[PDB]
């Protein structure tokens, strides 16, 4: 009867948004579409830097700290001279030195969401010019080659460090005395162990927060690291465009998916929600154990060593 | 009646109808600024550019390679007859065709040369490609290097100062002894050059030994914390450095880098000479600005060819 | 997070 | 002489069409605006100088608000 | 230098 004012009304309500914010929306398609040309601007320049290679060396950082390297900085470590002497970066500072880092995380710089290759080898840079030295005593997001990797653990008792630092000061340390990375022929299978840590066993103690069958299936202990160009997650499905390492963004042990991601999309301010990621998954630079599938960190490093 | 004018508030069949494309335009208009990023990130992938490179050619000693093709004076590899961890060394090539080594090197300051025995064996500080660079390569290696098959090597001390002129002093048959006899140097004789030569002692006046002493030659090196010397203890210390100690020196390259050199009684920690002096040149209060000691095989010293 |  | 509401109604409901396609539009964006975000970052390590921006999700995440109360028209 |  009557309901002939919404015409009147009721609409008078409607154009007058699906204007305006389809508008107050539009001036985003706008910026976001001049900010990726101001920086891809920005980005026809390369930027480079000049790690002059100090003298002290040795087989890895332990043997390095072992031969005079006390500050922290990008070393050259050499293991079996049957390879070549890789630049690294030591940390001889926390834990009785002689930490090799391996991964790093610290802002955003480096795109972890790779390939097979790239994984394998490495990507990022290793180290900045500490601005007013020579060296570079400052570290950068890198992934210190997963061969590179699996050939350090290969040395007898390799016992890697996971440390983490949330955006409010706060911090916390993992740690596994016993740490594997097979050889890419095996898939470069994880084997873990001997943990201990103040930050949850996130690797093999699966997710803490949750129940059997979904935990488990969060358990990177023994799995076989993976990129969207391998799939060696845990998720079985025929489906391709479903896979737990082309979501959750970048290479990882995968296990249908994961209680830990660094790695992952770098999140700033750390809180985020699916609302938000580019499949909505609890894609980045998370551990779940200590804060949770919607909670990415500022740094997000590992460092090893022997023993 | 009128009322069917209604057909009037029908505009949104046009208030809508326009906007609606403003819709359909921003998903088409996205499609595009998909590739738009596609582009931008395919470009971040690689890391930043860095200036220090190693050659690939490598060999005995710096000459070894630089003979083996070879012309950048730079950094390489390399792996003494008898070594293991090839190790990397700033090479400095020349014209000619000689390929010199060096075991120091000072200019600003940075790499503080007061460390210890460790460090001084395995080497200490930063190298670099270009040269500019405080360094000291470390004892051990200035040995399997020096000693290998021993053909006869040199030391050729360099320097410089706040006022211009450099110079140049020479050794022959070069080596330094192994940690055994611990890192004690063993030359024959200084070779010329107006950079005078103070490892054969030199006599301040203070006592007729102001000479027996301060000689370099032959005198085994005391680190800061492990003295070798021939004082009632351990000199380096004293002065604060890791440099072949007597009763005490003459001719500092390890010691305290001074700006605009020349120093006095009042920045003597202990209280006597540890600049960087060198008496067969300047006194014992002028600290040199440069500094470096290379080596290179004997049979280069009139290479003719 | 795992997978349902 | 038949009036016609008709075309009316299948006018309002034409709208409810771009309602459920806002939505879409209003949260795409929501995560392209993200996805950029994330690559302007991931390229410091490997081009010279960066763009240092923001975002203001208080505006998304608001500008969202509103929309999910304009609903209920029958 | 020379010592005491
Ligand atoms: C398993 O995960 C699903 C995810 O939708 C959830 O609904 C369910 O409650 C979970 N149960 C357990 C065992 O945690
Ligand atoms: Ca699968
Ligand atoms: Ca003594």
């Amino acid at each position: 009867l009557y309901i002939d004012e919404t015409v009147n009304s009721n609409i008078p309500t409607n154009l007058r948004v699906l204007r305006s914010i389809l508008e107050n929306l539009r001036s985003k398609i706008q910026k976001l579409e001049s900010d990726v040309s101001a920086q891809m601007e920005y980005c026809r320049t390369p930027c480079t830097v000049s790690c002059n290679i100090p003298v002290v060396s040795g087989k890895e950082c332990e043997e390095i700290i072992r031969k005079g390297g006390e500050t922290s900085e990008m070393y050259l470590i050499q293991p079996d001279s049957s390879v070549k002497p890789y630049r690294v970066y030591c940390d001889m500072n926390t834990e009785n030195g002689g930490w090799t880092v391996i991964q790093n995380r610290q802002d955003g710089s480096v795109d972890f969401g790779r390939k097979w290759d790239p994984y394998k080898q490495g990507f990022g840079n290793v180290a900045t010019n500490t601005d007013g030295k020579n060296y570079c005593g400052l570290p950068g997001e890198y992934w210190l080659g997963n061969d590179k990797i699996s050939q350090l653990t290969r040395m007898g008792p390799t016992e890697l460090l996971i440390e983490m630092e949330d955006w409010k000061g706060d911090k916390v340390k993992a740690h596994y005395g016993g740490f594997t990375v097979q050889n890419e022929a095996n898939k470069y299978q994880i084997s873990v162990n001997k943990y201990r840590g103040t930050a949850g066993n996130a690797l093999m103690d699966g997710a803490s927060q949750l129940m059997g069958e979904n935990r488990t299936m969060t358990i990177h202990n023994g799995m076989f690291f993976s990129t969207y160009d391998r799939d060696n997650d845990g998720w079985l499905t025929s489906d391709p465009r479903k896979q737990c390492s082309k979501e959750d963004g970048g290479g990882w042990w995968y296990n249908r998916c994961h209680a830990a991601n660094p790695n992952g999309r770098y999140y700033w301010g750390g809180q985020y929600t699916w609302d938000m990621a580019k499949h909505g998954t609890d894609d980045g630079v998370v551990w779940m154990n200590w804060k949770g599938s919607w909670y990415s960190m500022r740094k997000m490093s590992m460092k090893i060593r022997p023993f | 009646e009128i009322m069917k004018y209604e057909a009037s508030i029908l505009t949104h069949d046009s208030s809508i109808r326009y906007l609606q494309e403003i819709y359909n335009s921003n998903n088409q208009k996205i499609v595009n600024l998909k590739e738009k990023v596609a582009q931008l990130e395919a470009q971040c992938q690689e890391p930043c550019k860095d200036t220090v490179q190693i050659h690939d050619i490598t060999g005995k000693d710096c000459q070894d390679i630089a003979n083996k093709g070879a012309k950048q004076s730079g950094l390489y590899f390399i792996k003494p007859l008898k070594a293991n961890q090839q190790f990397l060394v700033y090479c400095e090539i020349d014209g000619s065709g000689n390929g010199w080594t060096v075991f120091q090197k000072r200019l600003d300051g940075s790499v503080d040369f007061k460390k210890n025995w460790i460090q001084y064996k395995e080497g200490f500080g930063h190298l670099s490609p270009t040269g500019t660079t405080e360094f000291w390569l470390g004892n051990e290696k200035i040995h399997l290097i020096s000693t290998q098959s021993a053909i006869p090597y040199a030391l050729r001390v360099e320097l410089e100062d706040w006022n211009g002129r450099t110079s140049t002093a020479d050794y022959a048959m070069f080596k330094v002894g192994p940690e055994a006899d611990k890192y004690r140097l063993t030359y024959a004789y200084f070779a010329g050059g107006d950079a005078g030569d103070a490892f054969d002692g030199f006599d301040f006046g203070d006592d007729p030994s102001d000479k027996f002493f301060t000689s370099h030659n032959g005198m085994q090196f005391s680190t800061w914390d492990n003295d070798n010397d021939k004082f009632e203890g351990n000199c380096a210390e004293q002065d604060g450095s890791g440099w072949w100690m007597n009763k005490c020196h003459a001719g500092h390259l390890n010691g305290v880098y001074y700006q605009g050199g020349t120093y006095s009684k009042a920045s003597t920690p202990n209280g006597y000479d540890n600049g960087i002096i060198w008496a067969t040149w300047k006194t014992r209060w002028y600290s040199m600005k440069k500094t470096t000691m290379k080596i290179i095989p004997f049979n280069r010293l009139t290479i003719g060819e | 997070g795992p997978r349902p | 002489i038949e009036v016609l509401k008709r075309k009316v109604i299948e006018k309002v409901q034409h709208i409810q069409l771009l309602q459920k396609n806002v939505r879409a539009q209003l949260v795409d964006m929501k995560r392209l605006e993200v996805d950029i975000d994330i690559k302007i970052r991931s390229c410091r390590g490997s081009c010279s100088r960066a763009l240092a921006r923001e975002v203001d999700l208080k505006d998304y995440e608001d500008q969202q608000k509103q929309l999910e109360q304009v609903i209920a028209k029958d």
